């Protein structure tokens, strides 16, 4: 039981805020940004001095029927339908924002046959028609390793393909849901880039979950070579009591000691922080560091 | 004490997160 | 003081450095017409410290201001200028080229300094929209003399050549600093190499154009690559130099490494001499444009030779 | 509470219960920069009107602080040591400067009111 | 009401009010002039541009126009305020060198150098002013000098003394129409003089910019001014000064008329029309106002 | 009849029972030249700081006054208006302008002494 100060945030205000909050509602969409409970909740959505207001729309409901130790989203066995109006719904409000960099994720749907490849790949096309100079990046799940299902959303116009290993392998089993693996995850990535070879690749790892140096080292340097682009390392952060308990909290100055591995080891772009999230300012990374 | 609006937005006190 | 940042700390403003809050009648006057036409400054944009100075003018000097065109946002992201940031701005705006040369007609001025965010989402970078600044500047008044604080347009040739063919009296573009510094100060989509390439290509289409470039000082450059860069800058036939002193412009740009003493700057100066440029406006809060006018009137003494 | 009155300086000050506080306007913050360091007199500092009695800087710019009236320095804000950005986020509420008493309360009348001050910064 | 009567004289108009002549580079230039026992018309004449030709812009712009070979004139024109005796002192040999010191001083690109007259020298004073410009080129030979010289009575000798030095603008001032000529200036000096002197000094130095300057306001007419500039274009000249006259003291002479900043304006226009270099028009133009500016905008290209 | 202060403006000022004497001083007349027309105000005309009260025309400069003081003018020289040479031949003595009473008497402590207004003119470092 610890409790870290440079991990505290603040209540969220409503200048710009409640905007984004209302439009959510409107349109019947939902977030990650209040599902896993982040703390960066008022950070990213409201710009104190000159960041453009954005968000995580998750996609398919509120529901994952997939259960992550690591992850306060609901679980159910069979969560409801998919909306056909959510692909549509999305494309008006990320325009409507005034975004030029969006970043869209959705819960694991085991029950579709696809996973949802389908319904991912009709929002980036109709975010992508109505918009073609919008960056659009999507935290796609494993599913299950279907090539297909990796196909199609990696040639929906996809920008950044994004998806997670979470943690080192060694802590596969006890942090994500059995369906996911260390190797199933970096299949994933690898075959974005076999389909698509121009996309940009990014992954986000998950610091205080019990693993050391020497297996953190060995996960970038794998994912260097399955040729990821990007990397994300953040703190690990308890979401209700029911689940996982921090087992240490990495320093800051350590946080900036894998900054410079990651440039070391060839990455586009390395974030790391404790508070850094897999899209915390993914928008303001991609024009530092991916633009020539 | 806190506000409900504020503590259903709040977290578990043991916050959490 | 200590005039030089140890790592973590930062830096004291030296006393050399501080100016006047802007304001007067002349200061309005700029305002109220760049407001009515929607015009934009790199002064208020980059906020310059010598914008009371500038627009303020004097009892014989006349209130200016260097205009910036195609909007208020860029495209690059330079870590040293704090003018806004997107990948994608507004469409240009097809009247502000008409608009500005009624701004200088309300002002006034003889000599008139233009520059421009970089627009990397227009094919020539718009050039064709500086250069029609230009024509309707020459339009309203054929007397007029013009300077372009142009970008490097990513080194295409031919935009390079429609602003050097627009009648153009001096075609400015900035190294900003030492080629060792270029990544880390300047946005990756510029480099040492193409400045230059930049202002060599300016002269090659209009030999009786005026070259002038500026650097900042401040950044970690060491006094050798200082001598190299003005030796380079030569070597590319550029004309006249500026030096002045880097300052942090908001929080989150880069931090002051160093300030250079006002001396330095003299002797930058006279290296300057020493070297051959028309002129070298050394000093702590010089600027490209800082009475550009001015200095002018030197191209013109060397020209004479 | 009074009313807000504004000197030559940009500097403001509003009296309450024979107590001034003092700070800076809003459109000396927007020229000034981000504030990173508040030089502030100390507790029982003896002032009189127009005395420099500390100074704002900022990454690109510094300014001189001087007292609109003459009085003892009551409080200094403590926030801006660790919070210096208060001066430009709410230099009107959050990020007044000191408070001080009124020796002379009659020097309130050379100052200008929040009209006169808008057209004192405008040239109208 | 800009026409004057004879018991009255006229009021000053607004756009010939200055200031007072004050501050750094005001005090840094006359303190150059005191310790090198030097003179300027600015002083002399009261030139009512002190305050921003000696102020600059503090860059290379603090400059004055220095007067050689004393403050006293051989000559009394009844619009110059500059002292008037027979037998002037005798000319200090050190003032060459010393103005070349001034000049280097101020670091100055354009000079202009001028002098009163000297008709008890021999010469004129010629090889003393063409001493000043030999200096100056050794000091710096990138340096642009302009000489407003008198007429040396025509002395042709004495005006190619000071064509030859290396001069770079040779200037000399008709002042006023020819049918002025009597009013306005000394008997020695004539229309038809001063004329010989700018197209000698062209026809022994091809190279040189010829110069002179107009003063309006002493009762001359449109139809006299135009045909002064047709004779000045028709002898060669180069470069035109059109100016008001105003009166220094009130022992000499009383403005005619105050011409308005809308003529001036014209003139200027016709002297792009008769084709001169350049054409300085203006209520408060003089031979050396922005002399050096002129020069460099418009004789360069 | 105490010591004279000057302005910025070039404006001296002696007092004497509670009466303030106004001229311009050496500098300004020697910059001005022959004066042949002074605009003066006319007596009761109540005057404030750095107040246009007047002007004085010279033969090739115009300079306006401006009064160093407040309060009300009490009387004007009457010799200048047939010698208006007065204010060059003899600007500290037989050259004065106006004379007027004064309202704030602690105004005198914003003006330059005889050394200050030397430094002022000659641009001392001081
Ligand atoms: C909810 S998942 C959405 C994508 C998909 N449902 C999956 O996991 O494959 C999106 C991100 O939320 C983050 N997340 C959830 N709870 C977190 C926590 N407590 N601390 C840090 N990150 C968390 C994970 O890092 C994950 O990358
Ligand atoms: C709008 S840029 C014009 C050049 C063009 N936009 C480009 O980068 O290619 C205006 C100039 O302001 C100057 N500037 C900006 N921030 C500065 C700072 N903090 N200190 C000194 N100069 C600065 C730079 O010299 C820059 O060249
Ligand atoms: C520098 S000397 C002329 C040179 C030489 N002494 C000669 O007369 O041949 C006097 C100069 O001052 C100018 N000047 C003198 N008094 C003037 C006045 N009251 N108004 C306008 N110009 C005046 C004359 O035009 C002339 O150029
Ligand atoms: C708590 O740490 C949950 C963090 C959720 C991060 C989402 S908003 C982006 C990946
Ligand atoms: C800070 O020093 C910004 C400087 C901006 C210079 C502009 S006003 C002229 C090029
Ligand atoms: C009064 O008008 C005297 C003008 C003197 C002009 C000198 S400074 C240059 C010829
Ligand atoms: S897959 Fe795991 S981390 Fe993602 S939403 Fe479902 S339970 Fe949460
Ligand atoms: S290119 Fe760089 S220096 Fe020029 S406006 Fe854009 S950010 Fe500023
Ligand atoms: S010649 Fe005439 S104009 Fe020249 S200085 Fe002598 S009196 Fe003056
Ligand atoms: S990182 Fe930002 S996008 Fe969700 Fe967490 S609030
Ligand atoms: S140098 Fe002057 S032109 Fe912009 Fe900066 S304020
Ligand atoms: S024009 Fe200037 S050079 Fe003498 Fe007269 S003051």
């Amino acid at each position: 039981l610890r409790l870290p100060p440079w991990l505290k945030t603040e209540i969220p205000m409503g200048k710009n805020y409640n905007k984004l909050k209302n439009t959510l509602r409107n349109l019947n969409l939902h977030t990650v940004c209040e599902e896993a409970r982040c703390p960066n909740i008022g950070e990213c959505w409201g710009g104190g001095e000159y960041a453009t207001a954005t968000a995580t729309i998750m996609l398919m409901g509120d529901t994952c029927t997939r259960g992550c130790r690591f992850c306060s989203v609901k679980t159910a066995r069979n969560p409801p339908p998919l909306d056909a109006s959510e692909p549509y719904n999305t494309a008006k409000a990320i325009a409507e924002w005034g975004l030029d960099y969006v970043v869209l994720t959705s819960v694991d749907r085991d029950d579709m046959p696809d996973g949802g490849a389908e319904h991912i790949a009709k929002t980036v096309s109709y975010l992508k028609e109505r918009n073609p100079k919008i960056l659009v990046e999507c935290l796609t799940p494993d599913f299950r390793g279907d090539l297909k299902a990796i196909e199609k959303v990696a040639l929906s116009g996809l920008d950044v393909y994004a998806h997670n290993v979470e943690t080192v392998p060694e802590l596969q089993s006890k942090v994500r849901d059995p369906r996911a693996n260390f190797d199933q995850s970096l299949r994933v990535l690898k075959h974005a880039k076999k389909v698509q070879p121009d996309v940009i690749s990014k992954t986000s790892i998950m610091l205080g979950l019990g693993e050391n140096d020497e297996q953190v080292y060995a996960t970038m340097k794998a994912l260097r070579e399955a040729d990821v682009d990007c990397l994300t390392l953040g703190q690990y952060m308890q979401p209700t009591r029911r689940h996982l308990k921090v087992e240490e909290y990495i320093t800051p100055e350590k946080f900036k000691y894998w900054e410079k591995v990651g440039n070391e080891l060839g990455f586009h772009y390395t974030a790391s922080g404790p508070l850094v999230r897999s899209s915390y300012k993914a928008g303001e990374f991609f024009l530092k560091n991916l633009v020539a | 004490g806190i506000s409900n609006f504020a503590q259903e937005a709040l977290g578990d006190v043991v916050s959490v997160k």
